[PDB]
């Protein structure tokens, strides 16, 4: 969260929060009333956005559901869709949070190391998160799209 | 002049270091009084916990003999 | 296996190194001491 | 642009290891001369 | 400034600007017009604020303007008023910057050593800054008064 | 460590549930009051030294603790105790801002009780100083954040005792 | 490192003057050009990797730099590129978010010529690579925000050469 | 730590005895299996990642450990568990080549049970993963060094449990 | 010994055993039979080599068997012969061990403090070791005597 | 650093060539002389202190260097001179083992002449000592490796002088 | 400056000593190789421009040094680099004739490195050119003076590096 | 020194490119403002002495500078100070004409700080005089070239301070 990030710097430098830091801590809460329904709409699509994203990514990269593919089979497809649901949940947790904290601390710091022994294509995950970012804004208005696009940009900016 | 004898564990949760990280995740070492505060703060900042602290070296009276 | 990220502070930039670049180096001889066991002790000890 | 310089150097980056450089660098890191068991390594390496 | 504190913070981790940082930068650029207007309003009334604050300070702490006082004499009083004007200028710089970064480097680090060398009462200087805060808040609307006063309390706390 | 938002997030992530009505209610309950937390934190930061002064004056100093023989004898021990006092006040302010005592449980209470026992520090005197700080802070901040600061002050005092 | 806001204050502080009309005009201009910068920063992000790949294909690859003898002949020399780059992005995305050269002179472009001279690394090639990314980012970002990104990229290339 | 030769040499040094018939037979018994240990170590070194993948798939994956509320949940903990798996495999190879679990006691098992208890790691799950690695290694190495490899994995499992 | 140093170096390097590093292991397991034969050929004449080194040492250093020396007296002369037998046992240990590590850890670290507290000539001990080397080289074959003299001269350099 | 094999392989890589007959014949020449260098290095390592022994006794001591006003006067300077002389012997051993002077140039020769000029060390005396150990090493190693050892000592002496 | 004979004469004059057997042996060692140095110096003096041309062709030209952005680009910088190359060749000839690098220390290397750092010249490329002249001169002179010529080029390269 | 046109030509030549649309737009950007710069330069040249007189009257004279103990005391120092003012004005005019502060960097500010510190000249007073001259020049030239004139005076002041 924003408060967690600010208190981290303050405790690291051994000092109280700053005069420009409380201005940001207060501005993080005043838009919380608007942002609460923003993730709520994305929250109430959770088993639909990823379901329609499966056909959007597996049709694009057809080698993920082929004999030489990592997601070959019904139960192997299920794991990929469950991963998409996990990342959607984490990105919603971050959009109801502020800074990168919920995604980066839980399911972002070491995805390369997880896949190091797991064999799941990072360049395919890039297009998966791109698709998720593209299929989740349309439920929102452009006013909410401005408050949604950067929050989705971080996944495909970090894994890269 | 006195060294606290303590034991503690400190997990690194942001880098996943990949070589000989077992001697750096649980230790007992004599630490001086003048450096004990800054050393003990590091464990709490990293996220580990101190298991025990023992004064060892000196007496709790202090006064003369504190300097070193 | 990722890029070795060297984290920096607020005064200087943080850096990144390709893993293969340091994989073709002289491979970093290091010295480590194994002696926390118990100090007062119990384990295998010996002088190592 | 550029108001100060620390100068350049002649750097020799490493491209690959190939056992001989690794053994010599491991010996140099301790600064001790080749070991008795280290001696036979060069022997069978030159024999190969 | 907030831009300095945000960009360099996302440079110590070797990443682009976080989606959590593609915010309050935005709030700062939104409130930039208000900050500039407040700074201009304070700058226009710099002489009145300094004069009245020095008046209040010399009534509250008459010992400094006594024979055994650090600021005894017409030119010693002129130097005290010049220091008050300096701190008003630093406060305007902080207001425009949106952070106390510039005023910290310009007139806070080492101020204890400087004033101890000159043998000046730091609590007296703090009370002078408080008087300047009161006079400045008397000339502004409530929101802008709070916005400038918060930096004023930063100066008061730092000189301590 | 955690605040209200992070506590809600990981407390839901442990069983993998999306944010529901109760979760959004908890988040709204946090966001509706944190501005008073911001004002209280600013006031506390501006008046930190005075708070430690009055807490020491009404709870520690003028006593046998500061007399020859107490723990507060010698300027070294005096400075150490006042530094501890400052640390307690700052971590209490952090806990009040965060709306969660995990910060106190990690960076405050961890390795402090047995350390005070080994050093001979008076736990009762430390608790009295903590309550003096809480009284002064409640006097300064006002009704808006008085209970918010007092709950975490009581958390620290109960953790010490 | 300095932005426009800090640069104006630093320039007006050494001569000890309050912020006058000219300073308020410069700050006003930056504040008015404060949204396209933020949008183009996010656009440069996400599409960063494809930008680097396209720039590499356009300038670096398909030349002597890939044949035997070049400074990108093998991989790990190829890998030092994409790296080397990702800087010149990253930085100058910082520049067109806190717009001033400053950062580009203090962190990236300072002794880089000395390091390249000591490591080989064709400076003309790495400047052509910079201009390729300038073209690709001008294409991706938009009509009006193609400029000032072109400004910072041109500053980087000119300073390096 | 000590190998077979170092252990017998130290055992004779403590008594101050020249090397005798029994020590010579022990040395010959170690020497007769020297080559097979080298071949097994080469095979395990060449196939190391595949052993970790198969052991993970057969022991820890597709369970509650990977789900929320599990120790191996989150990419940090997953990478930590697989890195520990690699640690166990590499040090088992070390012990098998040296012909002694002294290094296993010195540099692996020392404080490992207590640190896993402090961190909350499933010791039974780690034992199951170690046994999966033992099965995979015994399968790949063949009859020649299967039980020599498996004895040290059993040593690690018994030290953990 | 050789295995210990190889594994220690590899683990300090934080990698598996190098293909070159295993080469020393293969060479050791190949030459183990020859080194064991040489070891038994040395051990079959422990008292005879000590004898002949005794005549060489006493004839070369009447200092040691002088009234001011430490060998004056049959008791301390017997003690010196026992020390020579100790060092022969140490060198045969090193010969079987392939690395000088047991020799280093038994009899050269602190040997200077040993013989300084005992007030004994380090050069005299080195001369005795060299005479032992000459007798052993006469007792063995030249090719294996090269390695044996390598161990003996390492000992001679260590006690110096 | 580099040796014969690494120098040859990089020299053909920089061109982009397969290892042809001339390169294989140079590796022929290096490999056929291998065991002689190994035994020479073992002899040097075993007799290192005595080589310095006779080298100092024949070139440095019993002169104006050790008397007051000399450079090697006082125990500190004597120990430093012998440590330097050992440094030269060990690095000559490394160069002889590698079959290349790159290590000597990289880690000994650079900064050496400038440091000795800074501290007032007699370079002529140092060259004399190096020639002393060259003669002693030629006496010890014998016909097999005498020239191969002496070439690197001559290289060091020529680089210093 | 000083040659071998003047160096020996100064080393004996500083001690105030008449010439002895060692000094006579050193002078005789220089005398026995006098003619080969003269022949080699005549060869380089006759073929001066061809050596520079081949060295530039082998190490410098047809690269990024002679292209835009290179340090050798433009006629002025090309002339400067060739004149520096000629200086190095001539002083190498002087040093080879005199048998002592003291002239190279006094008149070339002193401050050359810091001048090149100020001017931005690539020291690595300069070292490459110096070595290229080294092999060209070694090919021209023949086995008789190849090593004697090569030692001073190596001295210049090590001094620059 | 370099101007707008030569700067564009050089920064295209060092990268070896031809004149593209960006450089062309830069050059017409300079060309469009040619008349304003020359008119302002003519006005400044015609009013050179009056500007210095008014700036000195506003910032330097009638103070402690011209009294004994001031640096501007004595006819020699007064003449030198007004000569320095003429220096700054003329070089600012050249920089305004050329549209580039490179002439200011090369021929005004290089070593000026250390020279003034050696001579004891008041740098703060010099910067105040430069700003007074800037104010007078901005008054004379008018809004047309006021900003372009002011940027180089500000560059001089920032370099000095
Ligand atoms: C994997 C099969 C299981 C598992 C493991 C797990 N381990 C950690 C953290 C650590 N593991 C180590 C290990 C070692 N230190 C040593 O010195 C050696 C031998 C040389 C070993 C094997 C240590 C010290 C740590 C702590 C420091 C660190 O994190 O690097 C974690 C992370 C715990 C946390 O989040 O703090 C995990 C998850 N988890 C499973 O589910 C498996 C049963
Ligand atoms: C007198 C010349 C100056 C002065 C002093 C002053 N002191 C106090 C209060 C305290 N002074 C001490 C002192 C010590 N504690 C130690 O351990 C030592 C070392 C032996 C010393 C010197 C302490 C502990 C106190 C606190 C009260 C207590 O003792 O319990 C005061 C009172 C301040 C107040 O706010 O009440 C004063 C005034 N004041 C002057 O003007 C002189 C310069
Ligand atoms: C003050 C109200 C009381 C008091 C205190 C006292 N403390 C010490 C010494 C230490 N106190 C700490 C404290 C902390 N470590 C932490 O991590 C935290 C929270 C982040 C705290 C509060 C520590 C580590 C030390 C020892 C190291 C150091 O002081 O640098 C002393 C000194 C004891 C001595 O003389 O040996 C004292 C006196 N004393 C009182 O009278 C009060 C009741
Ligand atoms: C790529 C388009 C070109 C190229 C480059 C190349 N670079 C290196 C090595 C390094 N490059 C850097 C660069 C930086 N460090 C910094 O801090 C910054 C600014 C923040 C920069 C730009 C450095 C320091 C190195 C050395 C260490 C490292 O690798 O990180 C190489 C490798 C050279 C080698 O093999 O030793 C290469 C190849 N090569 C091309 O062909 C292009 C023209
Ligand atoms: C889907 C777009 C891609 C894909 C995925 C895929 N994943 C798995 C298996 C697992 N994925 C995870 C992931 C996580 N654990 C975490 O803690 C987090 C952070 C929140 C993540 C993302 C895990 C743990 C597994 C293992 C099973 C388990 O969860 O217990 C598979 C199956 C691999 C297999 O060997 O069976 C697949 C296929 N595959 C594609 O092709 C897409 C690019
Ligand atoms: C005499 C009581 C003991 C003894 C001595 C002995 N010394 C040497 C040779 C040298 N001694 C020195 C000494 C020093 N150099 C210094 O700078 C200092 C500090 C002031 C000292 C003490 C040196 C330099 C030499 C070498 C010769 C020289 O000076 O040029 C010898 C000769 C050894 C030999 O020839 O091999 C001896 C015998 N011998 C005894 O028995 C006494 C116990
Ligand atoms: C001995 C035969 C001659 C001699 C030498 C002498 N050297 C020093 C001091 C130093 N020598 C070194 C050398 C090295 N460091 C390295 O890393 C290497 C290559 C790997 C070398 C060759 C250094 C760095 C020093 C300075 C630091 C130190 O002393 O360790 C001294 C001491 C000078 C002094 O007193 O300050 C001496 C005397 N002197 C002679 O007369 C001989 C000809
Ligand atoms: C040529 C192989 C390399 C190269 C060289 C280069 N040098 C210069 C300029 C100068 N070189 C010198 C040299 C010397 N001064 C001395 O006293 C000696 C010892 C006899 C030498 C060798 C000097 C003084 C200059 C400066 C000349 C001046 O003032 O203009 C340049 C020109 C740099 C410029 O900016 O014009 C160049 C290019 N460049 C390469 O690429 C080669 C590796
Ligand atoms: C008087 C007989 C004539 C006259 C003089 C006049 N002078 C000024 C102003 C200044 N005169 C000086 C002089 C000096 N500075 C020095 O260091 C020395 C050497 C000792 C001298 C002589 C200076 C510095 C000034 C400037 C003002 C100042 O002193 O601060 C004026 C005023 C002009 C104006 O424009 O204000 C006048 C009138 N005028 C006559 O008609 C007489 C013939
Ligand atoms: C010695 C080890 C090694 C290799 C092999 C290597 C390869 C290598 N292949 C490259 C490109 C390329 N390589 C290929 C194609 C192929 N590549 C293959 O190995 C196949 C035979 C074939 C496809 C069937 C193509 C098409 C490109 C152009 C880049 C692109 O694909 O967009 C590049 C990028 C620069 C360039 O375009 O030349 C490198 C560095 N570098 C190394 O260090």
């Amino acid at each position: 969260s924003v408060v967690l990030t600010t208190i981290m710097n303050a405790d690291q430098q051994l000092r109280y929060p700053s005069v420009g830091e409380l201005e940001q801590i207060k501005n993080f809460m005043e838009d919380s009333a608007l942002r609460l329904k923003v993730a709520k709409t994305l929250s109430d699509a959770n088993d639909r956005v990823v379901k329609q994203a499966s056909a959007g990514l597996f049709q694009r990269r057809p080698d993920l559901n082929n004999p030489g593919g990592n997601a070959y089979g019904e139960k192997r497809l299920g794991s990929c869709i469950r991963d998409l649901g996990w990342y959607y949940r984490l990105i919603t947790y971050s959009i109801v949070a502020g800074n990168n904290e919920p995604v980066e601390r839980i399911g972002l710091t070491g995805i390369f190391e997880m896949y190091r022994v797991l064999e799941v294509p990072i360049p395919a995950m890039i297009e998966s998160m791109r698709l998720l970012k593209k299929e989740a804004l349309e439920l929102l208005s452009p006013a909410e799209a401005e408050i949604a696009a950067p929050y989705f940009d971080y996944v495909i900016g970090a894994m890269q | 002049s006195r060294y606290f004898k303590v034991t503690a564990c400190i997990p690194s949760l942001k880098r996943v270091r990949t070589g000989r990280e077992l001697q750096n995740t649980f230790f007992t070492k004599l630490v001086p009084y003048e450096n004990w505060f800054t050393e003990q703060q590091r464990i709490q900042k990293a996220g580990g916990k101190v298991l025990s602290v023992k004064l060892f070296t000196g007496v709790q009276g202090a006064n003369t003999g504190v300097g070193a | 296996p990722a890029d070795i990220v060297r984290p920096s502070s607020e005064d200087r930039p943080g850096l990144t190194l390709p893993y293969i670049y340091k994989l073709s180096a002289d491979s970093l001889t290091t010295f480590k001491m194994t002696a926390i066991y118990g100090a007062d002790g119990r384990p295998k000890v010996n002088l190592s | 642009s550029i108001r100060g310089t620390s100068g350049s150097t002649v750097a020799r980056p490493r491209l690959f290891r190939t056992v001989m450089t690794e053994t010599i660098n491991g010996i140099n890191a301790e600064d001790r001369y080749p070991n008795s068991g280290e001696v036979s390594q060069l022997d069978q390496f030159f024999g190969d | 400034s907030v831009l300095t504190k945000a960009i360099v913070n996302a440079d110590a981790e070797a990443r682009y600007l976080s989606p959590g940082e593609l915010d309050r930068i935005k709030s700062f650029v939104a409130s930039g017009e208000r900050r500039l207007r407040i700074a201009q309003t304070l700058t226009e009334a710099r002489e009145r604020i300094v004069k009245q604050a020095g008046d209040q300070l010399f009534q509250i702490r008459p010992d400094v303007v006594s024979p055994g006082g650090n600021a005894y004499g017409e030119k010693m009083t002129a130097l005290c008023l010049r220091d008050l004007d300096y701190y008003l200028r630093l406060v305007t710089y902080g207001i425009v910057a949106g952070d106390v970064t510039p005023i910290e480097e310009i007139g806070i680090i080492g101020v204890k050593e400087m004033y101890n060398s000159l043998q000046t009462p730091i609590p007296a200087v703090a009370e002078g800054v408080r008087a300047m805060k009161n006079v400045a808040t008397s000339l502004l609307s409530g929101d802008d008064a709070a916005e400038a006063g918060f930096y004023f309390d930063y100066l008061v706390g730092a000189m301590q | 460590m955690q605040d209200a938002i992070t506590a809600v997030i990981n407390n839901y992530d442990v069983q993998g549930k999306y944010l529901d009505g109760a979760a959004l209610d908890k988040l709204k309950a946090y966001f509706t009051t944190g501005a008073v937390r911001v004002r209280a934190a600013a006031v506390i930061s501006s008046n930190a030294t005075t708070i430690i002064k009055e807490a020491a004056a009404k709870a520690l100093i003028y006593s046998d603790l500061t007399r020859p023989g107490g723990n507060m004898y010698t300027t070294r021990r005096y400075a150490a105790c006042i530094r501890d006092m400052d640390y307690f006040l700052r971590y209490a302010t952090y806990a009040m801002l965060a709306g969660d005592p995990s910060i106190l449980d990690e960076r405050v209470l961890n390795g402090l009780k047995e350390t005070y026992n080994s050093l001979g520090v008076p736990i009762a005197a430390t608790v009295g100083g903590i309550q003096a700080m809480k009284e002064v802070v409640g006097g300064l901040v006002g009704p808006d954040a008085a209970k918010e600061a007092s709950i975490y002050f009581d958390y620290l005092s109960s953790g010490l005792s």
